[PDB]
């Protein structure tokens, strides 16, 4: 639900070892953190350092130039949802004929 | 009445920036349908995504 | 501390304190970043 | 009926065969990423391994690790699997 953004442009760097690969729901490559990390953006002037230690799903790499307003991890909302799952059924239609 | 408040068409503001959110938003659209097409991704994380 | 006086040498100092049309960002301390991955680098997300 | 059965009945009528199937390695990585679950830690080693392919410093010092020309890899990469006939 809540998004951590990217306070200034700049190089985000974090150490590597402590963070476990991922896929996200969305598909693409992340890490995951289940403790406490401290990322900092290397800017003109300044440095940032922000985290969520039980949940946090971290969408960028080491050593990766990133510009404002981007989304940098996710919350995830740690807190557990309301559990009413309901399961749907899509249907992927073919494009083109064939076999 | 002798302030006279009134709403205009340039009176209206957007946040400076929203031609950067919407433009990265779509470019991450776009790069997501093209893997699909490939394979790299499937159809509900097409639409989760967007 | 008769007759203290405190000013500013530099006209960056100089314009910030008076308000007078100057950058956000000192030139004489910015400092370039060392360069970040490479497009090919990073992951197909994140890549132009 | 069984699985031997029912692939013995497809080789006979409908002709299926196990082609090769090259793979990206984005797509590797979704092959091999999706057996295990959602948002979930990767814990397989193969799994692992795509995911640090998909860079491609990685690939090339891998390929340097074990000696092989920039040709032999993709060489490699259309090889035939499964068991060979003998000649």
């Amino acid at each position: 639900a809540e998004h951590v953004r990217a306070p200034s442009n700049g190089k985000i760097k974090f150490n590597e070892d402590l963070v476990h690969p991922t896929r996200t729901r969305h598909g693409h490559p992340a890490f995951l953190c289940s403790i406490d990390l401290y990322v900092t953006i290397e800017s003109e002037d300044i440095l940032h350092n922000v985290n969520i230690p039980p949940k946090s799903l971290l969408l960028v790499q080491n050593d990766q130039y990133v510009e404002s307003e981007q989304v940098i991890a996710e919350i995830r909302a740690g807190i557990s949802t309301l559990n009413f799952k309901e399961k749907v059924r899509k249907h992927i239609y073919s494009d083109s004929d064939g076999e | 009445t002798a302030t006279s408040i009134s709403l205009g068409i340039d009176d209206l503001l957007t946040i400076p920036s929203k031609g950067w959110l919407v433009q990265d938003a779509e470019q991450q659209s776009l790069i997501l349908e093209k893997h699909h097409h490939y394979g790299n991704v499937h159809a509900v994380e097409k639409l989760r995504q967007s | 501390q008769p007759e203290q006086e405190e000013e500013e040498l530099t006209g960056y100092e100089l314009d910030k304190r008076l308000g007078r049309p100057h950058p956000f960002i000192d030139p004489k301390t910015k400092k370039k970043i060392e360069k970040p991955l490479t497009s090919e680098e990073l992951w197909w997300n994140w890549r132009k | 009926e069984s699985e031997e059965e029912a692939r013995r009945k497809n080789w006979v009528d409908r002709g299926w065969a196990p082609w090769e199937e090259i793979l990206s390695p984005e797509a590797n990585f979704a092959r091999k990423s999706l057996n295990e679950g959602e948002e979930v830690a990767l814990q397989s080693p193969e799994a692992i391994e795509a995911f640090k392919m998909l860079s491609p410093n990685y690939r090339k010092k891998k390929i340097s690790d074990m000696g092989i020309t920039e040709d032999e890899y993709y060489a490699k990469q259309f090889e035939i699997k499964g068991e060979i006939p003998e000649p």
